[PDB]
């Protein structure tokens, strides 16, 4: 937590201190997006390697850890520059010029890893749902209870806080948020 | 006047000449003190012109001073509003009232913007410091003014310190909608 | 009077209300001529000064005007007179495309024997001379297309009778943006209509009647008003139009 | 010694005194056009002129013709004149038909009506221009005053001079005046550095115009080495002395940044890959020949030793490996020695400008020069050709300012395209056998092949003349002979001929060292166009750029062939 | 600028065709119109010049089409193409109005 912090607050001094010429360009993206109701954020890596190496070096080695940091950063932003709260989490939306590896050239070499790749879509799958925020209660003792979760890949507590069984524990589908997900197939 | 809409609205550049209007202060580098050609303006008094004495203090119109500045023989004093303790004291009165606005002189974002483009060197503070605290304060007046674009009626509506700029680029929606609403009431009687 | 400053000021705060207002708005006709019997002096000043300069030049082949206290003030003289004439040029398109949009309505007025507004005061000359000859050439035009093949019941342009009214007149409750100067040079006491209120400098007042309200206009402050309602204060300069 | 290296000061207070006015304009300046020393300069001098408020106008020109064509419709009312780039080598009053007696108007010597002031750096000099003329004055950089010693004594002694001694000596001295002539043409100097020694001298420097001074010399190291390697301390002072300060705190969007890094002899690194930076540079072209197989596998082979991946040194400069990109310095030094390849590390000048990127000169002059090649009943054929080649100069201009960056990104994709057709071009000729070694010149005449159309411009055939010299120096044969480069354009039915002067290997020690080997093409087409009829245009500025019609091509050369002097 | 428009030198905005014979008489009275406006007793000012305000007393200037040498108040200016100029704003805005010079 003593580096998750500083990682946040590097995020929104670049949010909030990135200028080319004379206009913050990232910090007026954000509020145009607000308006029109548009909860997300898209970056250049360019601008980021050009901002600060060593920020660009933490993302490029441990992704699925550092971006909901990031995301957490632009929703911290936002209820700044928006608010003197139905804001949900917003999303990051990244933009690469790097080289393009082919499918077949995908292997144990390139996991964990951010790449760049095109085919073409042969099959939409249908919408489904994603808990976000878990309302929870248990069986015996009968207490609220709450659950946060991000979508970078967790279960409900093998246990009970306060005998009660097991891992007791039963989702409040009321009061309880989702997003939206889908499956594609590539070629 | 008639072409490109200016029919009932200032562009941006004719907000820019009232602006520059106005008066400032100024350090010559020259002298040109009476000895013991001289400038005879028509629509600004020249009695601090003909009478100019180097490293002193002097006030003059804002385009005299640019066309001095675009040689060397000026320097402009920015306002003291324009430093960061003052624009700071502003974006936290600004914070602690959020039904009212901040009383800031009516012309803050274009001389802002003609200072910063014209006489960057004379600043004493850095100038980025300056330009983030300036983007600061017209974030917050502009959640102000969305807040207050609720209450539209057809009887009459006060903005005690809206800028100059800020006015501009909001009067045609209010007005029109204004109208519009005195129509549809103004119908049923 | 007798200050050039102010002359540009009344020039200003003229134009300035030109733009925003609905209506016509009256002519000053003595401040245009000082104005313009200005320009004239300078013009010839600064065509003096360059011919002296040119003309000591070529005799013998002196050298040019010495740099130091030359240029400077010569050049201001030229950028000085190149606003002032924009400004004056802007002004004057403009109540020219108001007059054309108002010929009927004027034409109206003037025709009007009880009438106490009349063309001389509200017009130039130049702009009746402009206002005649328009009137003329768009009714030739209207005539020669399209009314020649209509019934003498209907072959008038101005119908105040018929289903809709063919004459336009000015919006007399347009939304404006003001500001509350105050007294025009001072002595807040001598103004009768200034009425002090609870724990704050003096406001006008003014009343709405198809609202039947009474609205108050405190001195510091920019409001959105009805045009109607505060042309007095307007033509007695206690109110500006931003 | 008109106007000495001190000396430079007080000519621009005469051009303060007669150009500078609020109420017309009265200097005219004519810059070569096709020329990146002129142009820098000539941006220089603008800046200068506008700070100082004298209203001036630009005039690009492409030949001689041109300008003889634009100085009859000049006015009197324009007093200076600022000749940019040329003008030196030949006799300007004979040129512009200037009568010394009708340009006095103010009567006293003579103060005259017009001043026309030259800034070349072509040698040799021409006499009358410094000895003899009144009009006519140039900014010299020191070669008269040491070169030209009995030069003087022998002009103006010969103009006063003019029983059996007097027919001695004046042939005795005549034939030391055609010495001075019939000798051939370098460059050894530039001339953004004169105008940045008169704005130290006025005190007018900052880092634009040491940016400008850098890109302005920088231009001369693929054909003049010598001259940079000569100006190359100063610019190295002169960058230590601008330094801001030392400890800057952090970086803010306004900072900026003028540092000595160790840079290379590669193409483009900074804009792509490592390997197409090795790939398409004319040094590692010419030490590991790689229009064939061989040296692609020997580059492979360089490359699996170095221990880069051939994956990772595919990838972009800004998304390559920050391990491999940390310990570049290591690699290069203890690997490049075993292929030769160890002239490729050097120090240059890089700039930078807040959150946008590193450039350097070599890059940015690169870019320039894309920027001027490619950009936006045969006279009139001709004529539209010089009227493109005068409209992409205002595209270069632009290039300059810090608010153009998307045409600087455009420039940097045509040097990408244009180096790439060079390449291609160059394999074919090498594998095909085209050059034909003569006793006395190599030729080479392009009459066949795609893309012909790309070398009607002459700095895309300088291109590839000095790709293909740059493949001859490093060749184990010993020899300095001229090449001839010819091209036909099917459209104007000419060849478009130039010729080339050899240069020694880029490492070669400094014994050899001296005045560059001197071109001596435009005697030798002057003395074959005046003996016959042929129908030959020697109009451009570079006098070894000739325009010769398709049937002369093959007689023309012959007489070449025994014009000797080559 | 006033001129008689489709008689004399036109911008080529607008054929002759297009507007019918009683809309071409109608342009040329009120051409007429606007020219003795101008001589009127607003001589000084011109009531068809630019209506963008004036603030920049020194710009730079590039032609657009090729002309010959015209005479201007104390000077000259030589219109050769793909040339420009650093000169005060006041003398060019005619030719930037009537297409013989680009850019402010
Ligand atoms: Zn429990």
């Amino acid at each position: 937590d003593d580096d998750n912090t500083e990682i946040i607050k590097s995020f929104k001094n670049f949010i909030l201190e990135f200028r080319l010429d004379s206009q913050f360009i990232y910090r007026d993206q954000l509020r145009n997006n607000i308006l029109v109701k548009n909860y997300s954020l898209t970056v250049n890596m360019e601008h980021l390697i050009g901002y600060n190496e060593d920020i660009y070096k933490k993302l490029s080695d441990e992704p699925s850890d550092i971006i909901p940091l990031f995301e957490t950063a632009i929703t911290q932003v936002a209820k700044r520059i928006s608010i003197l709260n139905s804001l949900p989490t917003f999303q990051l939306i990244l933009n690469s010029n790097a080289n393009q590896i082919p499918l077949r050239d995908l292997d144990s070499e390139h996991v964990s890893k951010i790449v760049r790749l095109s085919g073409i879509i042969i099959s939409t799958s249908v919408l489904s749902s994603r808990a976000t925020y878990l309302s929870i209660m248990c069986r015996n003792c009968r207490h609220t209870t709450s659950i946060t979760i991000n979508n970078f890949n967790v279960s409900l507590p093998r246990s009970c806080l306060s005998n009660c069984g097991p891992d007791p524990y039963i989702i409040i589908h009321e009061s309880s948020k989702f997003i939206d997900q889908q499956f594609l197939k590539l070629q | 006047s008639l072409p490109a809409h200016l029919q009932q609205t200032f562009s941006p550049e004719e907000i820019q000449f009232i602006v520059e209007n106005e008066p400032i202060k100024i350090f010559p580098r020259i002298t040109t003190r009476q000895k013991i050609t001289r400038w005879q303006l028509i629509t600004t008094d020249d009695k601090a012109l003909n009478n100019m004495v180097a490293m002193r203090s002097t006030e003059v119109v804002l385009w005299i001073a640019l066309l001095l500045k675009q040689q060397s023989k000026c320097s402009i004093v920015a306002p003291q509003w324009l430093t960061t303790k003052e624009l700071d004291r502003k974006i936290q009165y600004e914070k602690t009232h959020p039904d009212r606005f901040s009383e800031l002189p009516w012309n803050w974002l274009v001389l802002a913007r003609i200072l910063f483009n014209k006489a960057k060197d004379d600043f004493h503070d850095p100038i980025h410091e300056l330009r983030g605290k300036i983007q600061d304060l017209r974030e917050i007046r502009q959640i102000k003014v969305l807040k207050g674009l609720k209450y539209l009626n057809e009887s009459h509506l006060q903005l005690d310190n809206l800028s100059l700029l800020e006015i501009n680029e909001l009067r045609p929606f209010i007005t029109e909608i204004m109208d519009k609403l005195r129509e549809i009431h103004t119908a049923s009687l | 009077y007798v200050s050039p400053q102010q002359d540009f000021s009344d020039l200003m705060k003229s134009w300035k209300n030109e733009r925003c207002s609905p209506e016509l708005l009256p002519y000053p006709h003595q401040l245009m001529k000082r104005l313009l019997n200005r320009i004239s002096m300078q013009s010839q000043l600064i065509e003096n000064i360059s011919m002296g300069f040119l003309d000591m030049q070529n005799a013998s082949n002196a050298n040019p005007p010495m740099p130091n206290e030359s240029k400077l003030p010569l050049l201001c003289m030229e950028t000085e007179l190149e606003r002032l004439k924009f400004v004056i040029r802007s002004y004057i398109r403009c109540r020219l495309s108001k007059i054309d949009k108002f010929s009927l309505y004027l034409r109206q007025l003037n025709e009007d024997e009880n009438s106490l507004i009349s063309l001389t005061d509200l017009l130039s000359k130049d702009e009746i001379k402009y206002h005649d000859t328009h009137s003329l050439i768009w009714l030739k035009l209207v005539n020669d297309s399209i009314l020649k093949y209509m019934p003498e019941e209907l072959q008038a342009i101005n119908d105040t009778e018929g289903s809709v009214n063919m004459i336009d007149e000015p919006d007399w409750n347009k939304f404006v943006f003001i500001h509350v100067n105050g007294p025009p040079d001072g002595k807040w006491n001598e103004d009768p209509l200034l009425q002090e209120n609870e724990f704050g400098k003096p406001c006008y007042t003014v009343t709405i009647p198809d609202l039947k309200e009474e609205v108050e206009l405190t001195i510091g402050s920019i409001y959105v008003m009805r045009y109607e309602v505060i042309r007095d204060l307007l033509r007695d300069d206690k109110v500006a139009l931003i | 010694m008109y106007y000495g290296i001190s000396q430079f000061s007080e000519a621009y207070n005469k051009i303060l005194r007669n150009s500078s006015s609020h109420s017309s304009c009265q200097l005219v300046i004519f810059v070569s056009c096709l020329n990146i020393d002129a142009l820098c300069a000539t941006k220089m001098l603008s800046l200068l002129f506008k700070k100082q408020l004298v209203q001036s106008q630009i005039v690009p020109i492409f030949g001689y013709s041109e300008l003889r064509r634009h100085y009859s419709q000049l006015d009197d009312n324009i007093n200076s004149l600022l000749l940019v780039g040329f003008g030196g080598v030949i006799d300007l009053e004979a040129f512009l038909e200037i009568d010394p007696q009708e340009y006095v108007i103010d009567t006293d010597e003579q103060s005259f009506r017009r001043d026309i002031y030259v800034l070349d750096a072509h040698r040799p000099w021409n006499l009358d221009n410094i000895f003899g003329s009144q009009i006519i004055q140039c900014f010299d950089d020191g070669t008269v005053d040491d070169t030209l010693g009995e030069q003087k004594e022998a002009y103006y002694k010969l103009l006063e001079l003019d029983r059996k001694q007097r027919k001695k000596q004046i042939h005795e001295y005549e034939g030391v005046l055609e010495e001075y002539y019939s000798q051939g043409t370098t460059v050894v100097n530039s001339i953004s550095a004169q105008i940045y020694s008169l704005l130290s001298a006025i005190g007018e420097t900052n880092l634009s115009n040491l940016w400008l001074n850098i890109l302005g010399t920088t231009s001369l190291d693929i054909a003049y080495a010598q001259v940079y390697n000569r100006l190359y301390p100063l610019l190295q002072d002169e960058v230590k002395r601008l330094t801001p300060s030392s400890r800057n705190s952090v970086k803010t969007p306004d900072t900026l940044t003028l540092n000595i890094q160790p840079d290379y002899y590669l193409f483009l690194l900074r804009h792509s890959s490592l390997y197409d930076s090795f790939y398409y540079s004319n040094y590692v072209n010419a030490k590991l020949s790689l229009w064939n197989e061989n040296g692609k596998k020997r580059l492979h082979k360089m490359f699996a030793r170095m221990g880069i991946p051939l994956s990772t040194a595919q990838e972009t400069w800004l998304y390559m490996d920050h391990s491999i990109k940390r310990e570049l310095g290591i690699i290069f030094d203890k690997n490049l020695d075993r292929y030769g390849l160890q002239d490729i590390i050097r120090d240059g000048f890089v700039r930078t400008l807040g959150y946008r990127g590193s450039i350097s000169a070599s890059e940015f002059v690169e870019a320039l020069t894309a920027l001027l090649e490619v950009g936006n009943n045969s006279a009139q054929k001709l004529t539209n050709l010089r009227k493109r080649w005068v409209s992409n100069f205002w595209l270069s201009w632009d290039a300059l300012d810090d608010r153009k960056v998307e045409l600087l990104n455009r420039g940097i994709q045509l040097a990408q395209d244009l180096q790439r057709a060079i390449f291609n071009t160059g394999v074919a000729i090498l594998e095909k056998k085209l050059i034909k070694h003569l006793r006395i010149y190599r030729l080479c005449v392009l009459q066949d092949g795609p893309d012909l159309d790309l070398y009607r411009n002459p700095l895309t055939l300088l291109r590839l003349g000095n790709w293909l010299i740059e493949c001859c120096a490093e060749s184990e044969d010993k020899q300095l002979l001229p090449m001839v480069l010819a091209s036909i354009d099917e459209n104007t039915d000419t060849y478009l001929v130039a010729g080339l002067t050899p240069r020694y290997p880029r490492g070669l020690d400094t014994i050899h060292t001296k005045k560059p080997i001197l071109n001596n093409f435009s005697m030798a087409f002057q003395q074959i166009t005046a003996e016959t009829d042929a129908k030959v245009r020697i109009d451009n500025f570079e006098s070894s750029i000739i325009e010769i019609r398709r049937e002369d091509l093959s007689p023309f050369l012959e007489k070449l062939t025994l014009s000797g002097l080559l | 600028n006033g001129l008689d428009l489709m008689s004399s030198i036109t911008f080529s905005q607008q054929d002759t065709n297009n507007l019918s014979h009683q809309e071409q008489e109608y342009l040329k009275e009120y051409c007429d119109l606007i020219t003795d406006l101008k001589s009127g007793d607003l001589v000084d000012i011109d009531l068809s010049g630019s209506l963008v305000p004036p603030s920049d007393v020194f710009i730079d200037v590039r032609v657009l089409k090729d002309a010959g040498e015209i005479q201007t108040e104390y000077g000259v200016f030589n219109l050769i193409k793909d040339s420009q100029f650093f000169v005060r704003q006041s003398d060019v805005e005619r030719l930037i109005q009537q297409g013989y010079l680009q850019k402010i």
